[PDB]
């Protein structure tokens, strides 16, 4: 449910990977949204 | 027990890295400084920012 109203994102972490990124996906916690 | 170290550079971004030094700042007086690389000339004040 994203509200109205206005919030600004502070910056959390930067890292120098320096490696291309074409896909992405998540993953799950389960132990046998 | 000696290590011969390597400082290597190639094909790669230079994304990772590292630096240090420091003097006792003085205030109320016409100085020019260098704060993290940052250069300037002037007077530095308290302030309440």
């Amino acid at each position: 449910d994203l509200p109205q109203g206005f919030s600004a994102l502070e910056p959390l972490v930067d890292l120098p990977i320096g490696i291309n990124i074409t896909r992405f996906q998540t993953l799950l916690a389960l132990h046998r949204a | 027990r000696v290590v011969v170290l390597s400082f290597e550079l190639l094909h790669a971004p230079a994304t990772v890295c590292g630096p240090k030094k420091s003097t006792n700042l003085v205030k109320n007086k016409c100085v020019n400084f260098n704060f993290n690389g940052l250069t300037g000339t002037g007077v530095l004040t308290e302030s309440n920012k």
